[PDB]
């Protein structure tokens, strides 16, 4: 491409990860970037070529539509905007519910694993202190600590 | 996450259906307007003009330029009536 | 055949496994492939024979359809595209739910089996540490370690 | 800008936090300001230039609408106001339900963590009172306190 710009490192960083992580399915990985220009200057001057400062609609006929006599009505953009917002918010809610379910499941798994770890450490301590008496009473006629720690030791 | 997107797509797709229905109604009204606009021309012509077989040639040639965008069942025999 | 190419090893690797595994019913088994050509060049030149660089529709009548006077409507492809997307995403959601249920069942399986294994090792340790006394007090009048470790040992 | 006022410190204080906290999704961070004007004075005199001070509609037609003979009906603002209130209260209820669910989950997490902490303290106490005998009876032939206190100590 004649104008590579700097999208290659951005694409490299993105890789192929799907939605998830912790930021409602993708956090603010990038950083906030200042406004290109304080004054609108009619969008990007010649490049923009819009009517941001020229249209100045300020008319209900465009926001909410309007019907002249003899039919021939036109619809405003308010209804499409509301529909788009409805769709986006529904998708966000579904993503939130899925994330909450995943959280809950992962949390429960964490509690189970941590409880097992604590119980395992306690059991190992009990075995070690019980075997201490055996290895301190008659070391010659009994086994060593390493044998018990490597053969009858809880993982 | 993948269950609510169906409602999103449906709500995105119904609005265009409503827009299409409105376009259909507008088109029908436009056709009616074309028909009446033509009929006014023949209604606002003096008898001597319609008798001469050069004015009516052009008058009904303006009817053959518009195609089926002009109801061709109430604009035929208009001159005779 | 005339053009075997290299699909035979791919088919051999595929075998006949059904959906599942971990990648939402089939992971990215293959590897990323670079673009055949940077420039579109009207698809694959003569082989392509498309209007990618020639059509340039950019027309609401194509995307969103349009009706001329006297009926004669034409529908755009936006509605079919939306329907196809809806179907695909519904199928993906169903697959995700099935995978989540399978994962939960497998987690419960692991939970119970792991707990039984821990209790098994604990019980075996208790039995053998109880039997140390029997075999060390009066070895002549009592049984051997092998008998108990092969007859009344925990599976 | 031409009239900076003092919105910049308010924006800095707001930062980029989303809905939540404790005040039903955004508490009263600011303070209660005083009345702007002693008397109505038709809003802010010339600056306001409103008609509410002289409207005195007191008319059912403006509130609940009305229809003259031969159709030509007009609708009042009461129905739109009721619809807007309905929407706002539905959104508030949804926010309340989400907040209640988050609370409940946080309470469960606190319960589990606190039970684990209490049990860990109890187990550590049992351990150090058990090792007290070992380190007080034969300190030379047994280990030191620190060995257990950072080797066999429950996290």
């Amino acid at each position: 491409m004649a104008y590579p710009y700097s999208d290659m490192p951005f694409g490299v960083e993105l890789d192929t990860s799907t939605l998830g992580s912790f930021g409602l399915g993708g956090p603010q990985t990038q950083l906030q970037m200042q406004m290109p220009a304080v004054d609108v200057n009619a969008a990007a001057s010649g490049s923009g070529g819009f009517m941001a400062g020229f249209s100045n609609i300020f008319s209900r006929d465009s926001m909410f539509g309007g019907v002249a006599p003899s039919g021939a009505q036109t619809g405003g953009w308010v209804l499409p905007a509301l529909g788009i917002g409805q769709a986006v918010f529904g998708a966000i809610g579904a993503n939130r519910q899925q994330r909450a379910a995943r959280d809950q499941l992962a949390e429960s798994r964490r509690q189970f694993d941590m409880n097992y770890g604590a119980q395992r450490q306690s059991i190992n301590t009990n075995l070690e202190d019980r075997q201490r008496a055996r290895v301190a009473s008659n070391p010659t006629a009994y086994e060593s600590v390493d044998s018990y720690m490597e053969r009858n030791r809880i993982r | 996450g993948t269950t609510g997107v169906q409602q999103a797509l449906g709500a995105l797709g119904d609005i265009i259906s409503r827009q299409q229905e409105m376009n259909v109604n507008n088109a029908k009204l436009q056709r009616e307007a074309n028909t009446q606009s033509y009929l006014d021309q023949v209604a606002a012509s003096t008898l001597e003009q319609l008798s001469n077989a050069d004015y009516r040639s052009g008058l009904e040639a303006q009817r053959d330029a518009m195609g089926m965008n002009l109801d061709r069942a109430a604009t035929r025999d208009a001159i005779t009536k």
